[PDB]
C-alpha cells in the first residue's frame, strides 16, 4: 500500500551531507502529523511498500536555515566541573521548567563560551537513499496520540 | 524541526 496521510511508514535511510555519510538507520513515523523533515514526507508521498530511491533535500525543506539568533555568548562558569569546553561539544542547559536544550561549543575565549542551539543540520542541504519497508493504516490510539506506537529508530 | 525524525537533536 502506498504512502499516505494517517499512515505508519517504516522507512530504511542512509543520510550524506556534502559526500559523507552521517546517519544510516530504520525508522517508524506517523505521516502527516509533522513527524518528519517535510522534504522527505513530500519526497515519500504515494510511494509504494518496496520502492527504494534517492533524494536531495534542501536545508529549507530539511532543518531549516542557520538562525544567528541561535548563536549566544554565555559564561564558562555556567559549565560544570572543568567540562571539555571545546568546539564540537555537546552540552545540554535546561530552563526554567528543567526543558534540556542541548547546544554545540563553537568558541572559547576568557570567562566567555560561544555556543549554538540551532540543529546540527541546520542550513545543511541533506542528500538521502530511502526504501519504503512497510506501510500500513494507523490504529486509533496512534492517531490521537499523534504519533506510532512505538516510534523512532529500530536501529 | 529540530526535534523532527530523522535526525532529532532536541531543543
Ligand atoms: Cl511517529
Ligand atoms: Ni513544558
Ligand atoms: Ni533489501
Amino acid at each position: 500500500m502506498k504512502v499516505g496521510q494517517d499512515k505508519v511508514v517504516t522507512i530504511r535511510y542512509t543520510l550524506q551531507v556534502e559526500g559523507e555519510v552521517l546517519d544510516q538507520g530504520e525508522l517508524s513515523y506517523l505521516h502527516g502529523h509533522r513527524n518528519l523533515i517535510p522534504g522527505l514526507e513530500e519526497a515519500l508521498e504515494g510511494r509504494e511498500e518496496g520502492e527504494a530511491f534517492q533524494a536531495h533535500v534542501p536545508a529549507e525543506k530539511a532543518y531549516g536555515p542557520h538562525d544567528p539568533e541561535g548563536v549566544q555568548v554565555v559564561p564558562l562558569s555556567a559549565f560544570p566541573e572543568d567540562a571539555e569546553v571545546v568546539p564540537g561539544a555537546q552540552f545540554y542547559a535546561q530552563d526554567m521548567e528543567g526543558n534540556p536544550m542541548p547546544l554545540t561549543v563553537v568558541a572559547v575565549e576568557g570567562e566567555e563560551v560561544t555556543v549554538d542551539f540551532n540543529h546540527p543540520l541546520a542550513g545543511k542541504d541533506l542528500d538521502f537513499q530511502v526504501e519504503v519497508v512497510k506501510v500500513r493504516e494507523a490504529t486509533p490510539e496512534e492517531l490521537l496520540h499523534g504519533h506510532a506506537h512505538p516510534s523512532g529508530h529500530h536501529h | 524541526n529540530a526535534k523532527m525524525l530523522p535526525f532529532a537533536f532536541g531543543a
